[PDB]
């Protein structure tokens, strides 16, 4: 709901392809990260994998079985965990008369069945299967090494944190869905759609954000006494039909198999799966993040959400700022419109 | 996963 | 046999204390009335009877693995995902269950309360306080001790153990028969009332038939897929499909007995406290032996029934071994511990 | 002058002396048989009364009996301790195991000497007092479970039936499993037909000398004779035939092997140990001459369970004239023990 | 080796009243390491003033104790009898042919005990529920220690009778009990209420699994059906045997009115000298936890006891909790370490 705040798709050349964090600074200059989510086609001949044969076998340690309770467009989503399973058994399962995506005409007609049917028939979602897909030998964005500034976690801190600096799989099916969030310390996020159905997303632009948490705790009370970031979770479904009646700006985009997915800092973001597909995922950063990294606010009710420490980022990026911050005193207000400093070279 | 139980099947996530 | 209940209506006693006092003789007693046709029998017990004195020193009793009770489903047509939640007290979860969010709601008639659960089966999933090894029972009480009943179904070489059952609003137990076919007993200490529906033995297949239509494919991953006790019908849907039913609310101090190869099904109307164990009669034996078991876990109930051919029907072992005792049940007729009675 | 010695006699029917058991038992009577309390009978060796025993590996023995035995001095208690039921397939691999199988021993001596020395060590399981018949249903002759003797009047007229006494009891026994001391329920005859396995060893006291071995047993077990005046009938005590012998009870041993028959007489008091492995069937039986020992057979006081046959049906039937007298109670006839049954008239003309 | 021969205490009524505390005191001076340990209590308390009121008590499954066995070795089978009163149990206990033979010397009844085993058995009034404890007596009450064994009842409200609640035994001359542990590896407590006194034997903690194997290599078909095939109370050893084979052990005759404190992995054995009424049942300290959590069970019957460790691991051990649920907790028990209850007499 505002001009500025629409998902933007880029085509690049595989000349502007090379350079991830250039081009992730280019789609900023050009006003993306406005919508906190963004889409990105690839060159048609760039592929991170020859083919998708050999996945077959590919075990799914934890799949998800999403049980989704709720009405008028509230919904909480439980998440059983199921026996461990190869791909193929998960396709087996995806494609079946039960769990198979509906017969549709148009995308609004398949979106109206799934925010119908969300809280039954729960599927079963091969989600947070750590590893790549990407061939070893692809410089151009690969998610297992985009080589990023949030590399500094692993390089100097030495943490390793699943999903944030590695590679994630996912194997979605029909009404597989992400609830509301941002990413973890409200990163950069991308989102490679390997092969398969469709994967439809929602995001808020962040100028937004605080308005759609705003309308979360108004709607979660007890959730959102329990925890202040409890949208974190990743368990709380809202429907458009709810976001428009209370006013929130939102765009919707679909993500087809070979196009990459952006989302920006504190760009909250849901969907859900057409059918069964294949999903890499890993957060990154700018050196913009940095100030989002600070600012985020965090799961307070559970000791093994994920926390970054700013440190080391302060203090490569923000020098001056450093014993400021440490003290509490660096009350920086964020502003959510600005490109990302790397950007300059293209304004 | 799953274990079984007198009231039934009960998943321990 | 079949001139007993033909109605096959759950029956409900009141036995004196004397007509109490033995159990298993009474369990025969009410077969002779026909109780075991519905499935399903209401046993209230003489007033001066208390299996305990006060119910104010189990705040300290532990539930090592409540349950939320997820419900997903539409039409009257639900399956039902127990979720292992944080050990907690009774006293939380008493706290739990008499708050705001999860209270029974108001209501006058009992059928508006029934509307209520089956309308809101799927929201604010609640916990259940269920499957505490323990009992309520006092050492010293030696009539109905669910803890030790001291029926045949000893023999096994726990399903004979007491299980203590901390319910709320909406807590339900979905469509099941007892694991092996055997006797139910379910005694509601204190607290709201438990609704119950059941299916006469008689019918029961009906509604596996009905159930495998619905759910065809957990039919096909598992013959005994009721078994999983995942599987909600509601009254409703039965009486569409023309399954003969009944219903009764079990209240407290009232003891429920649920009879081999009976479907039931139920939900508590508020914070309550029930204590059951499986029990058997002779008349189990054949139940056991031709009980219809879940083939898809390992971990599954099932009982030898070799012990209990080779004590009781002897002359039958060899044949029952080589798979040839083809013995028809009759669900009408009265456990041979009924004779006295009949 | 029939028998003096009151010895164990054996008998080697031909088919057609073979074929009425009644008739028999009146023979052998007639030789003075009934004297030594216990008598042998081998089979012609066409006869079989069934063709095989190789489908009963599945057939339970519902309460087996794990046999303690307590004593010294060739006195001894023995306790039956229920245990589940087992099949014939268990208890065989069990008594054929090394724990409970028959020792080795040179000679029968031996093997009576292992008995009587480790009698109360290492219990065996006895598998008795199973209901049922291994009789094939066309076997006519000495069929337990029709002997058609006066007996079945018990089942006939009075509807009574009695397990063990008018139906087949079958006994799967092994290694020094033992029955103890004792005349049969109401004094009456016992048949006992050994199937298979190894041989069954009795001892016997002749009728005429059994109130002695009573008298000794009395007098070795003062409580049990307090608590009861037939305690002998409780089937737990066990005497030694060296203190048979050192006491002056007249005795005598038989051993019976697979195919061959034991009758026990009216009031001969007998007992004996299995070798090893075997199946034996038994049940009892009467004669005319068993009446008198019914109506004076002295019975269990302590148990309310006890086996009791009115004789009064008997007694009417074949006492017709005395019936009145024995019913006020003035039948003060006295069993002479030598007498043969009245059916041996035949045989002895 | 006297740091592990039996020990008898002469507590103070002040120092008798808290029961828990006073084990503790009594592991602060190492009875702990013999497994038993006697309390003669202050000569005024007493837990019931008279006992010519329970005549008609009834003994409902009075066991009559077969023992076949020789040189040493012995299986006790119980024979369960008909139901009878302890005045018919006295009465035959006392008669003629069960009264205690006539002796001298305490060892000349334990020859004629080891000697006549086999001979006439007994009939032993044993697990009678109940409690001869009269209601208002605070010090020492069988029926409510309040121990930390009181948890499990508190957590669950399920109870094992002789556990968890008070047994009584009238025994007679010759009635034994077999060589064991408590269920669960407890702790046991034993209160001679009146009559003959009872002869024990104890085998330090220490030496327990000696003990074990031993039985083991004497009973290999018992040992191979069951894991803990003494658990069943039916194997009896005579003091020689132990001596023979190096087994240390110690005896003790416990006296009317005197208790008897057995120790966690305590092997014990012994017999009744004649006529008498003990009354029994087991107890807990935190010591204990860790034996609970190693306790070799009997895994040949369902009927044995066994208790839900969950909730004094959890209450007591948090640290271990999760690799114990794991199955990581490789804790070795020193049996000579006291209870850290004992911390206040060093
Ligand atoms: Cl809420
Ligand atoms: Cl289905
Ligand atoms: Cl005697
Ligand atoms: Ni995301
Ligand atoms: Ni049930
Ligand atoms: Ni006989
Ligand atoms: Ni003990
Ligand atoms: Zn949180
Ligand atoms: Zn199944
Ligand atoms: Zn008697
Ligand atoms: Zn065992």
């Amino acid at each position: 709901l505002n001009p500025s705040a629409r998902i933007m798709t880029f085509y690049p050349t595989m000349e502007e392809f090379r350079n991830f964090s250039r081009y992730i600074a280019y789609i900023e200059s050009q006003g993306a990260h406005r919508a906190g989510l963004a889409k990105v086609v690839p060159p048609k001949e760039w592929k991170p994998r020859a083919s998708y044969d050999d996945i077959d076998d590919l075990v799914i340690p934890a799949p998800i079985q999403q049980l989704v309770t709720g009405q008028s467009g509230l919904f909480t989503q439980y998440n059983i965990q199921k026996k461990a399973m190869t791909v193929r058994e998960f396709r087996k399962i995806a494609n079946s008369d039960k769990y198979c995506t509906p017969r549709y005409s148009e995308f609004e007609e398949l979106e109206r069945k799934y925010w119908k049917n969300l809280t039954f028939n729960p599927p079963i979602y091969g989600a947070d299967v750590n590893g790549t897909l990407y061939e070893k030998h692809v410089d151009e964005w690969n998610i297992g090494r985009l080589r990023t500034i949030l590399d500094l976690v692993e390089k100097e801190s030495g943490i390793t944190i699943e999903g944030v600096n590695t590679p994630y799989l996912y194997f979605g099916m029909w009404k597989t869905s992400f609830a509301w969030h941002t990413e973890d310390m409200d990163l950069y996020s991308i989102n490679y759609l390997h092969f398969g159905e469709p994967k439809s997303w929602y995001s808020v632009p962040p100028e937004h954000g605080k308005r759609l948490e705003r309308l979360a705790k108004g709607f979660f009370p007890g959730s959102a006494q329990s925890c202040e970031a409890f949208l974190r979770h990743k368990m709380t479904l809202i429907s458009p039909l709810m976001l428009k009646k209370y006013g929130i700006p939102f765009d919707k985009v679909t993500q087809e198999a070979g196009e990459f997915m952006i989302t920006f800092p504190y760009g909250y973001h849901a969907g859900f799966n057409h059918g069964f597909n294949c999903a890499e995922s890993t957060n990154f950063a700018t050196r913009r993040w940095i100030e989002y990294g600070k600012q985020a606010v965090l799961c307070s009710c559970r000791k093994d959400m994920v926390k970054i420490s700013m440190d080391v980022f302060v203090r490569k990026f923000q020098p001056e700022r450093y014993k400021l911050w440490k003290a509490g005193k660096d009350n920086t207000v964020i502003d959510h419109t600005l490109p990302t400093p790397e950007a300059a070279e293209f304004l | 996963x799953v274990y079984n139980t007198r009231s039934g099947w009960r998943w321990y996530t």
